[PDB]
């Protein structure tokens, strides 16, 4: 875009994606670094 | 050319592919790769020595716990009840206000999935010189209930699925917990952050002391118990969730306190700037954008009746750069149905318009237009640094 | 004030790729100003003479809805090295500036999809073309250059 | 209902069919036909005898020229020298002001294709009563530059390729042209209307008179010869581009010159009437559409400094109808970015008009908007006959 | 007509056809061609000679380095240095600003790709008399970061990897520069223009004398060496990148230095004119297009506070016509969000407007207004030659 | 998940399957059936008698003439002379504007097509006893133009094909009418409502009386003669398009005259209402929808100068409901490019109004504004009948 159209653009989201590809193959094994467990995260607090 | 007469394909149209699946599905691409046929390969020496798989995971044992192991342990004493779930716990003692855990790697590979099924296995190193001696239950019971969690002594724990273990020589064991459950999977003690769907453990492990321990002189009153979880046998995962677990390469997190006062979403970045709409482009006003009807909306402000309020930014560095930055600003309502902020000189202004405003006043009052900020004030028009907190001044009419 | 005949923009289409157009130095175009020439120009650079097609994939403005053709013209010559280049062409003054029946010519509609994708074929009474920068000596070593001319034109 | 979860094919649409492409290419169709599988089918009696083809086409005589042949054209004589490829020209002598062409079939089959080669043959019937005797040159100079044209005579003729011919009883042959040439193809002479690339012939023909002919007393001095030009056996054509000729079913041409002044193109058929942009409707202005917004647009007249110009249809028949036909107009910028025409009463109320615009004045000064014309009289509202010439009037300011 | 009631396919849409992709992949066209299997042929005398291969075109040497080998210098002098990687060089002595450099052409063949890796070979044409005899080290140093490119003698050089070489009567050799490094390929030395990512060579040539040259008195003291350079026999490059190199075809380049002053990129060519939300049309504004709200945007100027300034372009010619040219502006916020450009007469009034609306003035002010060029001024309106740059006047409050 | 690299199928969008084709060609469909595979069945009961096609259908009488004949028709008397095409006709004697027609089967199934060939067959049945005693002649003549339809007699019809027929015991016949044409097909005989492109019949019929009834005293004097069309064996019909013929089902009708006024189509039905562009919403304008700027059109009426006009509706029922039935109104340019109409409360103010707005007024004029109907009186707000006729007033001005 133009400078003139790129002002429809501003702040609009643009959300992307992955995913391993088939190919893909990770190697050593590595233990897992320590977890923080979700349900326990703070509630948001009226 | 002969002409092809027949009727067309009627064919559906969508947008994408399917994210869901994963298996047996070609999934079609715009390569970046420059040949075709191409794909990635691997080299004699850089083969992938390791088979990613749940089972693959699941069966490496991961540290869990470290009971001591006294002495003057009576008969009776509990050492540890740990759940008879993968997810097995061991909290660090960290300062950070979200406590980091430890889990076993099937702790971790089983947050994943919403339900789990089938044998756990608790490796149990004893720590002792072979001069050391002592004997000790690791029962496993079936259905307790969390209020049933208590009144449990080894005696009760005799009478269901239970594992004595002596002390001697040979130093170490494997206790394989049971699955024994009316449920043919078994739901997750956990889940994303949603703490109703989050079912407590099927069952518990016990590991009473049933003869205590018998040290000489010579040798430590005390003897470590490592346990170790992993992965049984049979143990088997199925249905992919969100992980109840997050990597602690991160852990800041932002709580969403209402009573800190801010633009709308998708209304920040923004700077103060001229409006067609509002006093003839005269006085400013915040935009998110440089294109016309772009102003920044704001949230209502909730103010009881015989009352005023007027914003004041906590840190003036991020606010929106004018001939001044502007720490000041009134919000209220454009009359195109969204709360237009006013950027102003100072505290004193705001609470001004802010007594003009809700004193029975409005936008066209000449009172109030004097106390806007002219348009020449509007600067380099720097945008504001992300969307920045305003605390909301407040004060009696 | 332009008809629905005529051509917006003609450029000679070549392998040896366009003159750079760095732009005015006002208003860069900032890939050719940065990225200068390109691979396809960098190799046509190693080679004295060559012969065959070309593929082009226009890709249109995505706010304009209107229809738009495509001319090839394997008769014009390239006029030396100088206007090779895109060609805002201007009132209509010779039959250089209009839609012409013969000439190939396709027409993509920008609502359905604004990218046509062509195939500049060979067409010259040539052994094989010029592939350096071109001076043109002989004047009819001008026909020995561009493949043809390509006018894109919207209705 | 088996379900269908695999990947779907992943095509990028175009709008249409190539138009370029006609041969090994189904073509696929919405028929008006009935039938799908219908196609047009010729009855035995209405067979196509004549199968089209750039060859059969160019191996037809087409009378090009006429030479006459006097006795006393001494041996040196020039009879004529048309170029040797297919493009040879007979015009015709019409008062058109653009001048009609004859072609031999060979010359319009081959006009409508970048490119030809191979040998022409130039049928010569060298009309004569056997009585009549005499011989004549037909040669061939391959590369002759227009500069070189001339310089020629027969001696220098037989220094190439040439055909020596003597008419005695046989009246009759048919030089065939060579193509020599270092292009292995020959571009068109011609081309469409774009002077530059059109490329002079390969070679000339020329036939002068070897031996000047030697009449009987009793039969004419002089002989008429024909010159009919045929596609040779090799003769062939290939790119296909725009044809350098036009048939005469139509010699209608339009030049585009300035000076004559009109709507811009698409802002034709107009009529006069109300726009609320303009003097709140109340005055009268130029519209393409019935649809608000759409006033036509003019082109800027070009007025040099201490001067103005209004404007005078060349026929009042075509003006747009309104309660008077409008032959009268002023154009001024609307400041909507383009320039609106204001219909006036007569040539002295848009001289006035155009005093002021171009004296400082401006359209919503009230001495300019006495001078448009109120909205009653709009009429009928008739659009304008197609997009009528406009005279410029011009005064000094 | 069967209905034919089953599903349709599901297929989603994509715009285009992949870019990157050029292998085993059939690429549908709209051809321009006529006959749809037609393709492009070679006749017996057009084949084409040379297959294009990064090959073919790695194993041509290239002239690119030329030493001078005095008489007078010792055994330990050295001759050149250069890095074992293809992108040796030879700088072009030019006046340029951004000077040339000489590739050899597995150099250039190279820099369009990321990757490389391979033996290259020098040759070296010693050239001299077979009278002339020398001795010379052409030695190889894996591992030398530039630090250690210095500290070198050929007695270190001896230690790696060497070849001595007698010129006596055969004046030449090729030495045949090995691989070595820990990374299987070797990144491009140079790349797009970002510094970052240009990886220095893996390891470094040199070329001492080991024997000073020894010539006859009646022969030269002095002999050349040419050192060419050309892919080895196990030369090999992969991934496709941006070139690091550019053609001389055109060496023009242009800095984007933000000092002088132009309009926003898509808003030129401008031209002087009216627009209806500016001072209802009464006066000029500039304008990238006929259309309704298509005023050009323009930068916000940097004015500390208490200064103004006004715009004056460098070149007259280039300024939008009107019936003077405009070489003088003011720069001013619309109150739409966007910054418009106001052409004003002369300096002096440009000053004036300046003074006024950084003066706490407006547009709507009187003494503005009247500063203003009036609508009558346009002209022709021509659009001003590209996006001319603009010097920015300043000056005091 | 193998990746599909592969370029895609480009195949061109089309918004429906075709309407034309009918026959060799699968039409897919959105079926409204349950089962895919499902298709209507007919019980062995149930089955199709009928096997409907052109020829089944041409092979079937109707009668189409009924010839009177009595005794004293001399030698030479015509009885019918019907054209030799399918569509022979017979008027049915009704009170309608728009008469209906009888038709044989084979002259309504060749109405729908555009082209007839091969012959038909006149089945004759003389209605008498076998006591009656005659004969005539049913002759053809090929190539009768209506101006030689007449100056024919029996004698001249002897010299073409005829077929002479003797009542008397047997008394009936079915002469087969040659198809004698230079064209292989013939064209319908009339055609969709145009009368250009309607040729006229190929050939004529005639039954001229070769010798008069002689009847007994005893038996009457007049002999019937049905006259019954059949298509031949040969009849055949080609391309399909608009039938000539419309069913009686229903005989109405509408003239287009343009005398009467009314809302421009797409434009009704209207209500009164308010619109913010007209009088500042405080005053009436008919609206075809509820949504902004939706006011209805109107035709320009045509008024010569000097004069003026305002609407009366023929029917009050079908006014648009306000507070009172809008019978009147005056329409007037909205200065947005159509004519809006602006009901009043009576003729009169309807004249006054007029009046004025030819009277050189406007709308904005406060004469006007006070004419024009209050917003309170909208009411209820019914929308008009269809498009109502409006009666044209006209007055003097
Ligand atoms: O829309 C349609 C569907 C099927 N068909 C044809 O019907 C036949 C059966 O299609 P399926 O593959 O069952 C096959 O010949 C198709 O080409 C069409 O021509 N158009
Ligand atoms: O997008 C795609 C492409 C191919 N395919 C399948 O992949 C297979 C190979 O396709 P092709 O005809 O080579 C065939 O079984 C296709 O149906 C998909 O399912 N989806
Ligand atoms: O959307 C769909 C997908 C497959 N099919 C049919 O399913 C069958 C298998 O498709 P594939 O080529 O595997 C084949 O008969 C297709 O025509 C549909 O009818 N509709
Ligand atoms: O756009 C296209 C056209 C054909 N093709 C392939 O080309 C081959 C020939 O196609 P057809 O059926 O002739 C076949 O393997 C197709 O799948 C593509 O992959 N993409």
């Amino acid at each position: 875009a133009t400078s003139d159209d790129i002002a429809s653009i501003v702040n609009k989201p643009v959300t992307i994606y992955y995913s391993i590809g088939d190919g893909m193959q990770f190697s050593q094994w590595v233990g897992y670094q320590p977890m923080m467990i979700l349900d326990q995260l703070p509630a948001p607090v009226v | 050319n002969p002409s092809y007469q027949q009727s067309p394909r009627h064919f559906v149209p969508t947008g994408m592919h399917s994210l869901a699946l994963g298996t047996n599905l070609v999934e079609p691409l715009h390569a970046l790769r420059l040949d075709a046929a191409g794909t990635t390969q691997h080299p004699v020496g850089c083969a992938p020595d390791e088979d990613m798989t749940v089972s693959s995971i699941a069966s490496r044992y991961g540290l869990i716990r470290r009971v001591q192991w006294k002495k003057d342990h009576a008969k009776g004493s509990l050492l540890l009840q740990l759940d008879a779930d993968p997810f097995v716990e061991q909290r660090i003692e960290g300062t950070n206000p979200i406590s980091l855990y430890w889990f076993a790697p099937v702790g971790v590979v089983s947050s994943m999935f919403m339900q789990w099924r089938g044998s756990l296995e608790y490796r149990f190193d004893i720590i002792a010189s072979q001069f050391h001696t002592g004997r000790l239950i690791v029962g496993y019971v079936p259905g307790l209930t969390a209020s049933l969690q208590l009144q449990m002594d080894y005696m009760k724990l005799k009478s269901s699925s239970y594992v004595v273990f002596d002390l001697q020589e040979s130093n170490s064991f494997t206790f394989e917990v049971p699955y024994v459950s009316y449920r043919p999977w078994w739901v997750r003690k956990y889940g994303g952050n949603y703490l109703p769907s989050s079912t407590d453990a099927p069952s518990t492990l016990f590991m009473y002391v049933q003869v205590p321990l018998i040290p000489m002189e010579a040798v430590s009153d005390t003897i470590d118990i490592n346990v170790y979880v992993r992965g049984g046998s049979s143990f088997e995962v199925c249905v992919p969730v969100q992980p109840s677990l997050g990597l602690n390469w991160n852990t800041d997190f932002i709580l969403r306190n209402d009573e800190e006062y801010r633009a709308k979403t998708g209304y920040a970045p923004y700077y103060a700037g001229v409006w067609h709409s509002f006093n003839n482009s005269n006085s400013l006003v915040f935009r998110w954008g440089s294109a016309s009807d772009q102003i920044a909306q704001w949230p209502t402000i909730s103010v009881p009746r015989g009352e005023l309020a007027f914003l004041r930014i906590k840190d003036g560095k991020q606010a929106a750069v004018g001939t001044q930055p502007w720490r000041t600003m009134v919000v209220w309502p454009s009359g195109h149905g969204y709360n237009i902020g006013i950027p102003t000189y100072n505290a004193e202004r705001a609470r001004q318009l802010a007594q003009h405003l809700y004193g029975g006043g409005s936008l066209t009052d000449e009172k109030a237009k004097q106390l806007f900020v002219p348009a020449n004030q509007q600067g380099p028009g720097k945008v504001s640094n992300g969307n920045p907190v305003w605390e909301v001044m407040r004060a009696p009419l | 004030d332009k008809d629905i005949d005529h051509c917006m923009f003609t450029f000679p289409c070549l392998p040896q790729g366009l003159a750079l157009d760095i732009g005015s130095a006002g208003s860069p175009h900032e890939i050719f100003n940065r990225c200068r020439d390109g691979i396809i120009p960098l190799i046509a650079s190693g080679y004295r003479f060559y012969r065959g097609d070309l593929r082009y994939k226009i890709v249109f403005p995505s706010n304009v809805n209107s229809n738009i053709w495509v001319q090839h013209r394997p008769d014009r010559r390239l006029e030396g090295w100088s206007a090779a280049k895109i060609v805002n062409c201007d009132a209509v003054s010779t039959g250089q500036g209009v839609y012409n029946h013969g000439y190939a010519s396709h027409i993509q509609i920008t609502r359905v999809n604004n990218v046509i994708e062509l195939e500049v074929p060979f067409y010259n009474a040539t052994c094989y073309n010029y592939l350096q920068a071109f001076n043109a000596s002989s004047a009819a070593s001008s026909y020995a250059v561009s493949l043809g001319e390509i006018s894109v034109g919207f209705q």
